[PDB]
């Protein structure tokens, strides 16, 4: 579910917020991207990629 | 701040609260003296 | 394969597994009356489900 804020717990990795889609490119070797205050911003979807 | 962990998320799904209670009260007395740290510095910045 | 085995290796040549690839279901684990002992450390048993 996505554009709502919700309880998401991502292969473990909990937490609350908003699921939106992503500009944004990882590798495919990384999981999750942190900030520049390394606060968690994005998360690769482990049923999905 | 010697916790096992800097995600209070991580243990409260991993420990239970008696144990994690000294988690949580080492985490909130770091977090807790670095804002005092913040705020006495912003109150002589703003006397300035 | 592990638990309901029939050889246990000897102390100082403690036998070890690789566990991965799987769903880990701890929960009939902890809450059988088969085991005397489980104590678990860094870790709640009650959570590890």
């Amino acid at each position: 579910v996505k554009n709502k804020c919700v309880n998401f717990n991502f292969n473990g990795l909990t937490g609350t917020g908003v699921l939106t889609e992503s500009n944004k490119k990882f590798l495919p070797f990384q999981q999750f991207g942190r900030d520049i205050a390394d606060t968690t911003d994005a998360v690769r979807d482990p049923q999905t990629l | 701040f010697g916790a096992i962990s800097s995600v209070l998320n991580d243990i409260l799904s991993r420990l239970d609260p008696p144990e994690a209670e000294v988690q949580i009260d080492r985490l909130i007395t770091g977090r807790l003296q670095s804002l005092q740290t913040y705020v006495t510095q912003q109150l002589i910045r703003a006397a300035e | 394969e592990v638990f309901n085995a029939t050889r246990f290796a000897s102390v100082y040549a403690w036998n070890r597994k690789r566990i991965s690839n799987c769903v880990a279901d701890y929960s009939v684990l902890y809450n059988s009356a088969s085991f005397s002992t489980f104590k678990c450390y860094g870790v709640s048993p009650t959570k590890l489900n």
